[PDB]
């Protein structure tokens, strides 16, 4: 789970 | 270098020499490595339609030729489908060799907020001519989520440059040799091409998010205060590696490529033009020097807002969706607190 | 532990 | 008469006795022959959905369970598709035997503004229980045009009554004989649509334009009609296709009369509910058409397009006794 | 009795007597305990809009004032389009016999707008006493595109002599002996109310129709993968649901309901709150519905909001189940 | 020239030498001065969505991953919002040096019908690659009006070429000097087309807005529908400007009267700078002889299909909405 507001992934 | 993008030190020098002005002291974190966040002023103007000022026309004249005034001193809700013009706190008196462009902040795109920077005498949006003296305006239209904004809100950013020091194929392919541009030997340089990952992430196979409707209002100053599940619907790879893009929806998706922007380069995300009539990356923006900095791996994935246009489109894994274009920095960024980029 | 879609 | 509807005098009496209260003294034209206009207070709450308070629930408590406060002191734009709850200036402390009901003003209807009066403990909209004491709220949702509203804006009206002194099929037909209620289906009397024409061009009515500027509900006359409305003209068969996301102002074939000792109310024709509806059905004052006068009617269709045809029954006008003559 | 609803046995006798006629013999299962399924014929007419025939007017007169589609193999009917389909069945009813039409619950589940029309109709889904003539189904898919063909069954017709309704004594009396709710009932027939607490570990309250989908074949509609057409809804926080007006919901009543074998029932919309949300596709309940197996069965409900989003809350009354006398017990 | 757009004799030369094939004998008017019209076959496939075949993929393979077959023998209505894939009657066996491109007919654009020609192995629509051999398909999606189509309906056309014989800023200004290109000093950049919102005639008609709710347009029987049953005529009522609202389709006209001389072809291109705010949709091919030998004098105005993208936009009289790119015929 990345969140919709993720920065770097 | 005598051509390239102004780093934060230069942007700060521009403010110290009054070539860039503001109604108040900048936010501590307002100057990014290769751009500056723009802040809303105290008034929003609700308009019937977006417009191009045109040659020898002040933005304020066209406004006065149309019109509800909204006070942003505390906070106003901007509704979906509605168009607002907002004078920005920042204004310019640019050196005649210096121009600028504007793009939404990436968090602006995640909330599906349409924005355009306008200048006096403007023939194109989001472009500040070489030597521009004048005010700046942000056109705002929320598309999926209604939003709350106020004096100080930062939806957009401006990058300053002398000339246009873009890299061609060879320069890009050499920088990938010296530094790592894509964690994969070697990329499709054309700039470097970004393709969509629809295979899934983690145990559940999460691919991304679709925006919800009839949500609460999103405060753009407090975006981390909002629960994910009452604005976005998670989407999971179930069958084949593909996703039907409904043209009324917006999708937050991820690139297959893990990408890196070296500290002496900035980048900009662009739509893949051969396919703009089918689907597009919306809210393409600026990448800062140091994006996806080597960590123990190099490069970060790009998060993409994809929308289909007119007709539903089956988007398939590995499909090319954009092109990351590289440009030289004038100098190396100095960072948030001036003590280094890291 | 309850899935989406959430009402 | 001991059952029937309060007249302007009796409503002004309620205000004198503090059974009806307000945050300011009433507007000069606030009191109608058989109703009272309601005024917006200083605050709107932007909410994400409409709701029903429920038993033993105050609107304010449920309101806080769900949100953004809008100041109405100078004026605010209410956007289409959005829902706003507005505490009204007026409140009640009614007699145990006195109830009330609410309908939009005809001008509210013509602007396609969805409105609902809510009371504390409400299980229905637009119905004040007998002997109600408490606040009144307006739910507002612009459907077709965005609107500017302010403190004082009047969008709704309330009719007070003691018991429920309707006329059945019998007295309606009787009262027609003595005093002519049309210039006649008495299931209240049926009203049908005139798609034939008026004057030279054959004007049938108006379609709301789907894209417009904002309409000030206090200053509607500042607006040129063609910036907001598309006039509709006769051609061929006396018929109009009601398409789903469209709004129509049309007029009845019947010229109608309401006599001094009576009030009336436009009601939807139940048989065609699923086909099309008269929206914004409101109050008729005693002395409407003092010969007779045509009813201006708002029409929409429900989700499938429908060919409305000249003569088609679209509503019922239901008659109720006044306690006295209005002054 | 001399007034009430015709049972299957009587419906077959109408067909025997040429009071009910068809283009073909009836399907083996076309007659129900208290109703007849109606079948599509060979042609559909694509029309600009719905219409009421009105006094002295034949539906075929208004139809020929289109584009013709052949249903012999299968046609796809698109959402937002209106089709008029001549039915296979027609009537020559006795003077004292009327009929009414409701959609089949399966039609309801697929959000298919349907209206039965007759010659000279001023109202839909109502067949006048002693009606002689053809029947037509107005069809308009609202959420799923559909494939239909000759013989497809989307609607049903209930025949009655008189109108043998019940009252608050009879209904409470009947609930005394036979059980109308496994609970006690709100009689004004009984109020049905919405269950939004959930079901199971996950708390599933219902489904929402998915807004772009493959075509649903109405004859073979237990063939598909559920996530392809529906969004499951799970309760979380309060036991409540926001009804977006653009949306279609399949939900369920709190009450387990039961219709004894000498009664028929019809679901009707809850009129106080109908300007705010409605139960769509309210239909017929056959005698024997919810017969002890735990007595009583839950009503599945299609609900939509009117115009403005609405917060629907657990235990909200969403409709009324209205009871009526059979002429005789289903054969 | 060794490079340029194949003329109609050169196209007829391909049907003969089997570089172009067809299910039936070509229609008499199917070859155009500088293009060929493509014809619908007998079957349409209703699909859920549009798609790209991609490298190593035949359309017919992909089409079987996916749905409902419609017969176009007599004529079927294609509904707004829905998507159909139609095998076309024509197929290709192009020379290694010859490539092709496709665009809708101006009559298709007038009706707001979305069309894409798809090819085997395709990575972009409407581009036939150099030396392509195989079938052609048409993706069709009505956006404003429902339509009836059948076998042989012609919605789309294809232009063949060897190389890219494009004209440069002085070549166009030279050509304007000898053969008139604008009827008058052309904005060379090909030629800039701007919008006329002032009007025409005694009433001052600006153009038309397509009606959101209408009956079905037969694509082969067009002269038999009445205008106000399908269109809202727009008039000057003040300043020279029109608000383009996102859900709406507009038919409008250029200020310029344009002329494509006999040895040249042309093509309407979007104005890239403002594609973000509004687009000329359905920008198609211009034949040699457009605006040539006519009752008014040289030149005729371009009919333009305009839409705003996401937000309403105030279109202003004189706005550059595109450019006609000129090209040498072979």
């Amino acid at each position: 789970v990345e969140v919709p507001l993720a920065g770097a992934v | 270098r005598t051509t390239g993008i102004l780093a934060d030190g230069a942007i700060r020098a521009l403010f110290a020499g009054d070539k860039l002005k503001s109604e108040a002291d900048l936010d501590v974190d307002q100057v990014q490595p290769a751009s500056l966040d723009l802040r809303l002023g105290s008034k929003a103007y609700r308009v019937r339609a977006s417009f191009m000022p045109g040659p020898g026309t002040r933005v304020i004249d066209k406004l006065n030729r149309f019109l509800h005034e909204v006070d942003l001193s505390q906070g106003a809700v901007l509704e979906t489908g509605c168009v607002y013009i907002v004078p920005l706190m920042e204004s310019l008196a640019l050196p005649a060799d210096m121009s600028a462009s504007a793009n939404p902040k990436s968090s602006t795109g995640r909330l599906d907020i349409f924005t355009r920077v306008m200048t006096d005498n403007a023939q194109e949006f989001d472009k500040i001519p070489a030597g521009y003296t004048g005010p700046l305006y942000l056109e705002i239209s929320p598309r999926t989520f209604p939003i709350v904004v106020r004096r100080g809100s930062r939806l957009s950013q401006i990058r300053f440059r002398i000339g246009h020091a873009l890299l061609n194929e060879s320069e890009v392919l050499k920088l990938h040799e010296t530094e790592t541009l894509v964690a994969s030997e070697n990329p499709n340089v054309t700039g470097i091409a970004l393709s969509i990952d629809l295979k899934g992430f983690g145990e559940n196979g999460l691919i991304g998010y679709r925006g919800k409707h009839h949500t609460a209002v999103v405060d753009v100053d407090k975006k981390a205060q909002h629960d994910v599940l009452d604005f976005w619907e998670p989407l999971f790879a179930r069958g084949r590696a593909e996703l039907i893009l409904d043209p009324d929806e917006f999708y937050i998706l991820v690139s297959r490529e893990a990408v890196h922007v070296p500290p002496l380069y900035a980048a900009e995300m662009t739509p893949f033009d051969p396919l703009v009539g089918e689907f597009r990356v919306h809210y393409a923006g600026f990448f800062d020097p140091g994006f996806g900095h080597a960590q123990g791996g190099t490069g970060s994935r790009a998060v993409l807002e994809v929308r289909s246009h007119e007709v539903p489109f089956i988007l398939e894994h590995g499909q090319i969706v954009g092109r990351l274009v590289y440009e030289h920095m004038l100098e190396k960024p100095e960072g948030l607190y001036g003590t280094g980029l890291g | 532990s309850n899935p989406a879609c959430v009402a």
